[PDB]
């Protein structure tokens, strides 16, 4: 085990880390990288075709981070940018008027829930197919979004160094958004309010403390 | 005589000589028993605090008996029917006897010194948790038998920010 | 077994329980036959259930002693009003079909379940080679679907609730 890596300078890291994957600083005090985490009971497994446990963990981390990145904006946007102009002739009975994110879950018709579930299941199936076909050679991520070779409606082109820095930015924002989504959800649950109604009051004053006003006559 | 689990706070702690001569097999069985009681105590200590703030809404006896209503502590064993206890004991026995719901990917591939230190720390944490569970049980039973005795109120005398 | 029909893109081959592993050929054929039979049964069951729940009911569906067709409900609970001997005749007919033409009586074995009774072909040589595989795969796929879903139609009927599209 290597000693004194970047982050945890007074600890140690397993040798499986190495370099390779972007964003590797050496943070691994427990383990989880020295075990068969992608081969034991994998139903899709394929000897001489799968990747390395660390790449499987990177895929899981990327999935969680992408979901959290979407969730942070999902929490923030309706509070201060207003609700969707919907509920017009929809018969929702102010179903969109709620802003408390944990309250709108019990007022949205099941159509949207099942549409979202099905769409993400389709995307996951595409990811599974790509993972199965790219064998022990997965550029990781896959799902063929806007990079040349797959779908690219805007025709995004980048130099390899641009791709590397974009990957680093993506992973950093993913970790930060995981933390932020956790914090936002638990703050909303604990305070029973959204973020805007929780931060707005602590900006000017409480009413019981501010002075009455200015009542001195002028001109005397 | 000298194996894992010997650290300097003290050093050997065998006053009454419960081992003395014994044998390798008996010592190994004793170590296994100590590790098992220790892990059970740690799980008990962790589980004695969680229900105070969180509660899963499942209806042990569909139609009624909903977790949300059963008491916490040593009073749950009276509320929970015998069928649930039998089912969960059979389930944990299936886990223990067979390899079901167990994965060998948790054995890890740690070096020797790291493994030894981690084992010693595991045993120390478990030894602490044993007495923790003892104190929890004694306080709960004393309070339930006679309310007001040991005037410290509420379950979990520490961590007062829960209430 | 790794290239046979039923192993396609959304999962390629898929044997999580791993019951196949080592085998000859009788097991594969028996599993294919039971899968196809469950298929056919489940599509017919689901189509009947959906056409009954739609609201289109036969006029001559009336039974003994009048028992007008509008009285018949839907589901397992709603089925407990049809004559016992009528369903006895129905089960006689189905067990008969189990002991009837639904069998390789002719002796022709193109694939497991290709009885055809050598007399009622609607056009079988017309299709090209890939068309046969496509049709068999779509029949099997259009099956696995029916099978599971109907269990839900059966599970949801007794569980109670308000599923989408279908009213309940
Ligand atoms: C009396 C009429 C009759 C007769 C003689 C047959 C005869 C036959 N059927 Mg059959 N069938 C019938 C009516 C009949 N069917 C009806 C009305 C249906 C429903 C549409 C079916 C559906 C059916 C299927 C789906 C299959 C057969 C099969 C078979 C063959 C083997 C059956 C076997 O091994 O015994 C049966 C012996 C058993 C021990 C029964 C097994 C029961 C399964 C394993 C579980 C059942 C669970 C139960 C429904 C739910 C329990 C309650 C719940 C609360 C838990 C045989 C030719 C099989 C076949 O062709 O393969 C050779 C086959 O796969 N049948
Ligand atoms: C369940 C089966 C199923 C499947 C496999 C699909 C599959 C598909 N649908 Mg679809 N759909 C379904 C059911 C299904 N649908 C139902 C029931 C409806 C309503 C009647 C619709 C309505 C619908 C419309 C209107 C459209 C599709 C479209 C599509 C295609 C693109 C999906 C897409 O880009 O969205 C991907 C969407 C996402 C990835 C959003 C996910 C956002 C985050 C991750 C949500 C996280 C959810 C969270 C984890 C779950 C917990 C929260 C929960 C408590 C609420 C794809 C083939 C589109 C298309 O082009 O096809 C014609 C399209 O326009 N569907
Ligand atoms: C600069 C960022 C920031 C700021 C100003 C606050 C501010 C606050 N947090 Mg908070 N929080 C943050 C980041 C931040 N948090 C992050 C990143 C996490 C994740 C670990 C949390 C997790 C968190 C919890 C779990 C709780 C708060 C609570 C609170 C409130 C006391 C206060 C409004 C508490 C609260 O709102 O209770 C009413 C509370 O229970 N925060
Ligand atoms: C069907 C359930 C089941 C079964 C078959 C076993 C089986 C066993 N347990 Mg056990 N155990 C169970 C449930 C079960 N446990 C539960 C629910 C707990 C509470 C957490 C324990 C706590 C426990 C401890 C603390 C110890 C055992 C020990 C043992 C072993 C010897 C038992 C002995 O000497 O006589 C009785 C044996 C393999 C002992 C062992 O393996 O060490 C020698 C031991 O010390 N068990
Ligand atoms: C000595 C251990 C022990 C015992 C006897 C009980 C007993 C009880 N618990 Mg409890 N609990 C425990 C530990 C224990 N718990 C721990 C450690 C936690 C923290 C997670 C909890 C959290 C908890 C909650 C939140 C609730 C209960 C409740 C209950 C009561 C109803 C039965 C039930 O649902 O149990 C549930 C028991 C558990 C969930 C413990 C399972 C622990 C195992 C070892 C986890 C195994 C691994 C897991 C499957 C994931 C594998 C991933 C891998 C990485 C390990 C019952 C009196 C319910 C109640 O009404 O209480 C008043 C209730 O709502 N418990
Ligand atoms: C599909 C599987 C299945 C089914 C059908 C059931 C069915 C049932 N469970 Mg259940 N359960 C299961 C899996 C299942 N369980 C699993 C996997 C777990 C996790 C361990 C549990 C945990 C569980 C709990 C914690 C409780 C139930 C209860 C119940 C009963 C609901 C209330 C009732 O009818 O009281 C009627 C009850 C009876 C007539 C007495 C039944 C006695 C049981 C069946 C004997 C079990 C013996 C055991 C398995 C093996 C022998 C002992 C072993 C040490 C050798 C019902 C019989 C509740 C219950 O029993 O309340 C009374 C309850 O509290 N279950
Ligand atoms: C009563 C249920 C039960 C029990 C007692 C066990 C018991 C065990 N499981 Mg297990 N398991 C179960 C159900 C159960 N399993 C189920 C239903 C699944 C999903 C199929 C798994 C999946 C699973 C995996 C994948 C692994 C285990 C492992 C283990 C072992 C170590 C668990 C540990 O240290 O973490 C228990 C930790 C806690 C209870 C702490 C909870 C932390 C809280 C929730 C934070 C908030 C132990 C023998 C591991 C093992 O054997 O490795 C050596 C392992 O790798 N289990
Ligand atoms: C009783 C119904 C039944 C039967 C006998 C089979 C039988 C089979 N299926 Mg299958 N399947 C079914 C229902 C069924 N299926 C349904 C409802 C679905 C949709 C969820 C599928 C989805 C499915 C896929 C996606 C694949 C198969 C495949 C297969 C074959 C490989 C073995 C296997 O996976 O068995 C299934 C498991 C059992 C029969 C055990 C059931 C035991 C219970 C307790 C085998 C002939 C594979 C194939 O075609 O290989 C070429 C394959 O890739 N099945
Ligand atoms: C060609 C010969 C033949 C003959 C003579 C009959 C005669 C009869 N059928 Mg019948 N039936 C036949 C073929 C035949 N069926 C076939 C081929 C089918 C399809 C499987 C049915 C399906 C069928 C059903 C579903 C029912 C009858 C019923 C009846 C009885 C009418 C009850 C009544 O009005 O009482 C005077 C009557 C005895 C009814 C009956 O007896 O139940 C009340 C009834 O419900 N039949
Ligand atoms: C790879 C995979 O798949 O999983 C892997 C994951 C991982 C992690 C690698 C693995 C592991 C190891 C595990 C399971 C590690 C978990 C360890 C754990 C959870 C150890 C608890 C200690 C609790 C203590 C010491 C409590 C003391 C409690 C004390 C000292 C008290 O005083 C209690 C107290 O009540 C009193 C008495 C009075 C009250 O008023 C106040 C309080 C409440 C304070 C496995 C097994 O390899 C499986």
């Amino acid at each position: 085990w290597n000693e004194a890596p970047r982050a945890l300078p007074f600890g140690s890291a397993p040798p499986t880390l190495d370099g390779s994957l972007v964003g590797d600083v050496g943070f691994d005090p427990i383990g989880f990288s020295t075990a068969p985490f992608a081969s034991f009971n994998n139903p899709i497994y394929q000897e001489g075709n799968f990747m390395t446990d660390v790449q499987w963990l990177r895929e899981a981390e990327l999935t969680h981070g992408r979901i959290a990145q979407l969730a942070v904006v999902g929490f923030i946007w309706p509070a201060l940018f207003g609700t969707f102009p919907g509920n017009e002739n929809f018969g929702g009975a102010d179903a969109y008027s709620y802003v408390n994110p944990l309250e709108a879950i019990n007022h949205i018709p099941s159509l949207a829930i099942y549409q979202i579930v099905g769409g993400m299941a389709w995307v996951e199936y595409q990811r599974v197919q790509r993972i199965k076909e790219q064998g022990k050679d997965r550029i990781s991520g896959d799902i063929g979004l806007a990079y040349p070779g797959g779908w690219n409606p805007f025709n995004i082109n980048y130099s390899p160094e641009e791709y590397a820095e974009k990957q680093l930015q993506e992973i950093k924002h993913c970790r930060l958004a995981m933390l932020g989504a956790f914090g936002l959800f638990f703050q909303a649950l604990n305070s029973g309010e959204d973020i805007v109604s929780q931060l707005s009051p602590a900006f000017a004053a409480p009413e019981y403390a501010a002075k009455a006003g200015y009542f001195l006559p002028q001109g005397i | 005589e000298n194996e894992i689990g010997v650290l300097p706070p003290t050093g050997f702690f065998d006053p009454a000589g419960l081992s003395d001569g014994i044998s390798q097999e008996k010592f190994d069985s004793y170590r296994l028993a100590e590790l098992k009681h220790g892990r059970a105590a740690m799980l008990a200590v962790l589980g004695y605090v969680a229900p105070e703030t969180y509660r899963f809404g499942y209806d042990l006896i569909p139609g009624e008996l909903s977790t949300n209503d059963i008491p916490n502590g040593v009073a749950a064993i009276k509320a929970i029917p015998f069928g649930g206890w039998a089912q969960m004991i059979a389930f944990v026995g299936c886990v223990e006897t067979y390899g079901w719901f167990t994965s060998p990917t948790g054995v890890l591939d740690l070096p020797d010194d790291i493994l030894a230190k981690r084992q010693t720390a595991e045993l120390q944490h478990g030894r602490l948790a044993m007495l923790a569970f003892l104190e929890l049980i004694r306080h709960d039973s004393q309070n339930l038998a006679q309310p007001g005795f040991d005037g410290l109120d509420n379950l979990i005398t520490g961590l007062p920010f829960l209430y | 077994f790794e290239n046979e029909l039923g192993a396609q893109p959304p999962l390629g081959f898929f044997d999580p329980l791993g019951m196949l592993d080592e085998a000859g050929q009788a097991r594969f054929d028996r599993l294919r036959y039971v899968e196809l039979k469950h298929g056919r049964i489940c599509q017919l069951a689901f189509l009947g259930n959906i056409i009954t729940r739609a609201g289109i009911h036969l006029p001559g569906a009336i039974s003994l002693d009048g028992t007008k067709f509008s009285d018949i409900g839907n589901g397992w609970a709603g089925s407990f009003e049809v004559p016992k001997d009528g369903a006895l005749q129905i089960l006689f007919f189905v067990g008969f079909l189990e002991l009837f033409v639904m069998k390789d009586v002719t002796g022709e074995g193109e694939f497991v379940g290709d009885f055809r009774n050598g007399a009622l072909d609607f056009g079988w040589d017309s299709f090209s080679e890939e068309t046969k595989l496509q049709k068999r795969a779509i029949e099997l796929n259009n099956g696995r679907a029916a099978m599971m879903g109907i269990l839900g139609l059966m599970v949801h009927e007794q569980l109670g609730g308000e599923l989408p599209i279908v009213g309940q």
